[PDB]
């Protein structure tokens, strides 16, 4: 802090790291020391180092009850070093993990941006398990419906809920302009480069939510009206299921002579026959439950 | 990649001309795997690598794997397409697509 | 007081960083030899790595597995681990690797 | 190969080096400078403990009590 | 009935997937003695008919030797 | 050991993928086959002349 920090005075506290822990470290002041010289690497923008000493700090946890402000805030900048690549759902489970201390600071604008900031892109996470049960875990919050995105979560649910993306910008005019405190959605969405990036992946998240309900639901679908009810062009289109047919995670083999493409499976003779014989023993076996117990409504009645 | 490492080595630097040059474009066309960059490369080069002391049979070897390596990874959106678009996602003309794709099956 | 550390980051970064043995690649760092006298040291500072997770011990008597025919002591090597499974880094504490 | 080594260190400066060197020993040199650079917290080779490995593993002249040659 | 068998008393079959732990590409440059050691052992366990073709009666052991390394 | 000639000269054939076995076939395979002790240094031989 003579100079406030440069490339040099990064490389002078690296070089003077595990002199401490070669001469005890100290349960909490120890931590803070060797906490502090990554936001020296990230403004060196150095992240290869950053998360190796960091992986130092997991098993000193607990000691936040001790401790206001100082423990499960530095954290925000952890956050910082998996802003870099993709590490969505990462960063979900983060927001999750500092979730608990601004409700014991019981405050109703650091704690609502928490929420807010959670609720943002858990959608922006590619699709699993993991998204599927985290946001069956995150719903059913007592405390999620102070906040219109509980319409969001709702509507990113399952069976389209009749969606459109021109519907949802016009849902979103909000997110720059108004809302109660409105602070993390222009930090993650209202921000210039950082927010144009996540402005595609969001479009690039709501397209890839309407590829998995089409195959739910369509044995064929046309080229031309895929391609309005995704909002792009048809090239586009073709860009966007080709890449993830080669990923190999959604079943589809286009036809683009004629432009119509199909979602059925590749069809073979004894499985469909072994079809017919499958609703045909659950016929012949529900008739029987079905005779047995007209027999027995007969039965009492006819007694009175 | 190691090829630009071994001509940047101060051994290679003695004996540096156009035939390690040559190569150079060649390693950066494999390297970006561009079918016509390869094309190009060896058309700009003729009395350095398309006569055949003993390297122009195996870059004939080289880029006849290219081509279906290239090929096999555009068929799978579809199962049926015309070829003038397969011409255009390999950046090619359409007449030696026809006689590959005609090895491919046989 | 020197030994208290120069045992302990020469086991402790290989088990708690196992991503840097792959920045390079090497899986190798299997530990020192602790010798000298009988004293207390053999038994006390191996409690010294217990400061920090370690627990583990079990023990190691360098005698039950010695047994000739070795088919029987590859059997008595994995015995020991049906316990070395059941967690994270066991920590095997041997006592007496040479002596009989 | 199968070792992130990154650098601009030649090695074939030691290829062309005497003092013959059993084949389990190259094995030993590649994995020593694996140590004295992660022990030291790089994430990557730099390639100046690669001449400290070399000269460490070489060192087996023992004593010989400077006796009987 | 007659159990299926064991001969399970002093076991040292790497087999059962343990064996292997290396490929056969490993080695560096044994190029005289990888194709040596494979006409002796992995050659007439797979290709026996070029032996019957000739009447060779391939041969039965292999001794290796050198520096321990 | 005359068999270890047989088979090593038939062996030549199977590297080159032949069944064709000539003459010259055998007498690389003489060379192979016999050996020495190779006794070294001499002067173990010339103390004891
Ligand atoms: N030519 C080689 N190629 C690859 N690795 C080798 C080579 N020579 C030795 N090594 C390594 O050195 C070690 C030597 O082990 P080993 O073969 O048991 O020694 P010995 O040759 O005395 O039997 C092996 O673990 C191997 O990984």
């Amino acid at each position: 802090k003579e100079q406030n920090g440069d490339v040099k005075e990064a490389a002078s506290i690296l070089q003077e790291l595990q002199v401490e822990t070669y001469g005890s470290m100290e349960k909490k002041e120890r931590v803070e020391f060797i906490l502090e010289q990554m936001r020296l690497c990230l403004a060196v923008k150095d992240y290869i180092r950053t998360q190796i000493i960091s992986k130092k700090i997991n098993t000193k946890f607990f000691q936040e009850e001790n401790t206001e402000k100082l423990k499960l805030k530095y954290y925000n900048l952890m956050i910082q070093l998996d802003q870099h690549e993709g590490s969505y759902l990462s960063i979900c489970k983060h927001y999750r993990a500092i979730y608990d201390t601004p409700c014991i600071q019981a405050e109703s604008e650091k704690w609502q941006q928490a929420l807010k900031s959670v609720v943002l892109y858990v959608i922006l996470a590619p699709f699993d398990n993991e998204q599927s049960d985290l946001v069956h875990r995150i719903s059913g919050d007592k405390k999620l419906e102070e906040i219109p995105k509980y319409k969001d979560l709702l509507k990113l649910f399952t069976t389209m809920e009749l969606m459109r993306w021109s519907t949802l910008v016009e849902d979103y005019g909000m997110e720059l302009r108004k809302g109660s405190l409105e602070s993390p959605a222009t930090d993650v969405f209202g921000s210039t480069e950082e927010g144009e990036k996540r402005w595609k992946d969001l479009k690039n998240r709501v397209v890839e939510h309407n590829i998995r309900i089409m195959a739910k639901y369509y044995t064929r679908i046309t080229m031309k009206r895929m391609a309005q009810l995704l909002d792009l062009s048809v090239d586009e289109s073709e860009a966007f299921l080709s890449n993830l047919v080669v990923n190999k995670t959604i079943f589809a083999k286009v036809d683009r002579l004629a432009g119509i493409i199909n979602f059925q499976r590749p069809k073979d003779p004894n499985n469909l026959l072994n079809d017919w014989s499958q609703k045909l023993n659950s016929l012949m076996s529900l008739v029987n439950k079905t005779t047995h117990l007209i027999a027995k409504e007969e039965m009492i009645h006819n007694l009175q | 990649e190691d090829v630009q490492a071994l001509v940047s080595g101060k051994l290679a630097l003695r004996y540096a001309g156009r035939q390690t040059e040559a190569l150079k474009c060649v390693a950066q066309a494999s390297k970006n795997r561009s079918l016509a960059d390869f094309e190009k490369a060896l058309t700009d080069y003729r009395a350095e690598l398309r006569d055949d002391p003993i390297i122009s049979t195996h870059l004939a070897k080289l880029y006849d794997n290219l081509l279906e390596q290239n090929l096999i990874r555009v068929i799978e959106p579809f199962s049926r397409v015309q070829i003038e678009h397969i011409s255009s996602l390999i950046k090619l003309s359409k007449a030696d697509v026809e006689r590959k794709l005609s090895q491919m099956i046989l | 007081s020197e030994q208290i550390r120069e045992l302990r980051e020469v086991i402790e970064l290989p088990l708690t960083n196992p991503e840097l043995f792959q920045r390079v690649g090497i899986i190798p760092p299997k530990g020192c030899l602790l010798y000298g006298p009988p004293g207390t040291g053999k038994t006390l500072l191996a409690r010294a790595v217990a400061s920090q997770l370690d627990c583990n011990f079990l023990k190691v008597v360098s005698s039950s597995i010695v047994d000739k025919y070795i088919g029987e002591s590859a059997r008595l090597i994995r015995e020991m681990f049906n316990y070395a499974r059941d967690h994270q880094p066991c920590i095997i504490f041997m006592d007496e690797i040479d002596a009989i | 190969s199968k070792m992130n080594l990154s650098e601009e260190v030649d090695l074939e400066d030691y290829v062309a080096r005497p003092d013959k060197i059993s084949g389990a020993d190259i094995n030993s040199i590649c994995q020593e400078s694996g140590m004295l650079a992660v022990r030291e917290n790089r994430y990557i080779v730099l390639a100046k403990d690669f001449e400290k490995a070399y000269k460490t593993v070489i060192k087996k002249d023992e004593q010989e009590h400077e006796f009987y040659k | 009935d007659v159990l299926p068998p064991e001969a399970d008393s002093s076991i040292m079959m790497l087999t059962s997937d343990q064996k292997p732990d290396v490929m056969y590409a490993d080695i560096g440059g044994m190029d005289i003695q990888k194709q040596e050691v494979r006409e002796a052992v992995e050659l007439p366990l797979t290709h026996f008919e070029l032996y019957k073709q000739i009447g060779i009666d391939p041969p039965r052991g292999v001794l290796m030797y050198g520096p321990p390394g | 050991e005359v068999k270890g000639v047989c088979t090593e000269a038939g062996m030549y054939a199977l590297r080159e993928r032949r069944v064709h076995v000539t003459q010259e076939d055998f007498e690389m395979a003489v060379a192979k086959v016999m050996q020495k002790d190779s006794e070294k240094n001499m002067s173990i031989k010339k103390l004891w002349k």
